């Protein structure tokens, strides 16, 4: 089988010491993460929830984002029930952002980018306008990393 | 020239300092920390000293009614009271302002809450 786990590499160039394992960074630096040369890899899952009488209230947490990434989501409901309100918080609860309601007003959308090191988000789905019993009200979640293209997204669900 | 300064809130009621006499070209920086409690800091500098209570106070008025989107209401209402500010530039949910100073005359800088929600059971500024 293959392995997973995290790693340490040391690079030298004409330093002999590199194959010992202990060569502190010295010099200028002559190499350079190759990926960071072509464009992000997409990830997006969707999900079905349904907002019942007395879970009007739904949060779902989002892995770690790294530095310069973007985030996007947006809500479509199944069918005649009303739209909920859309926001995004930190694990903490500080508010990030707030959601858009287009002019053809069927969905609501969000955006985001990252600015700290490590970022953990956790989105917010909500109905509780009032006291209504409106009963079984479904809605489609669509959620995205590095895909902006998430109103037309065409493929399956890919990546992580 | 660097001074320390010691303080506490109770229920978003800020504290005022006085910058007498500062020159036209000076540079100002402010840091605020956290040292117990839930505080959040924020700190905004002006000119004529003015309670931001009442302003404030609809922010909290208007979010906790509706929608409202407090992150854009904020914003709003900090770019008319103060000349600068800032909320969360430091480590964590510190603030930290750099403010080149436009003309000569005296100044005040204020010290205080934001408006946040911490729960994820419901939302509540």
């Amino acid at each position: 089988t293959y392995t997973t786990g995290s790693f340490q590499l040391i690079l030298g160039l004409n330093a002999p010491q590199v194959i010992s394992g202990e060569g502190e960074p010295e010099g200028e630096v002559f190499a350079s993460l190759a990926s960071l040369e072509i464009k992000p890899e997409a990830h997006v899952q969707e999900l079905e929830i349904r907002l019942d009488k007395d879970t009007r209230y739904l949060t779902q947490h989002t892995r770690n984002l790294q530095p310069g990434d973007t985030f996007h989501a947006l809500v479509e409901p199944i069918g005649e029930a009303p739209l909920p309100r859309l926001r995004l918080t930190d694990s903490g609860g500080k508010p990030l952002a707030f959601g858009l309601i287009d002019q053809p007003g069927e969905s609501v959308e969000l955006n985001y980018t990252c600015d700290q090191d490590i970022c953990e988000l956790v989105v917010h789905v909500d109905g509780t306008d009032g006291q209504k019993d409106s009963g079984e009200a479904v809605y489609r979640l669509l959620v995205g990393i590095n895909a902006p293209n998430l109103r037309e997204s065409g493929q399956t669900p890919v990546g992580s | 020239r660097v001074q320390h300064f010691t303080g506490y809130i109770e229920d978003g009621r800020g504290i005022f300092y006085s910058l007498p006499d500062m020159k036209q070209g000076d540079i100002i920086y402010a840091s605020m920390q956290n040292t117990g409690g839930n505080l959040d800091p924020l700190v905004g500098i002006m000119a004529e000293e003015i309670d931001p209570a009442v302003s404030l106070g609809q922010v909290l008025e208007k979010a906790l009614a509706s929608e409202n989107d407090l992150i854009s209401e904020l914003t709003a209402v900090a770019d008319r009271i103060f000349l600068g500010w800032d909320d969360d530039g430091g480590k964590g949910y510190s603030a930290s302002l750099e403010f080149t100073i436009p003309r000569d005359g005296t100044y005040h800088i204020f010290a205080g809450s934001t408006i946040t929600n911490q729960r994820l059971d419901k939302f509540q500024p």
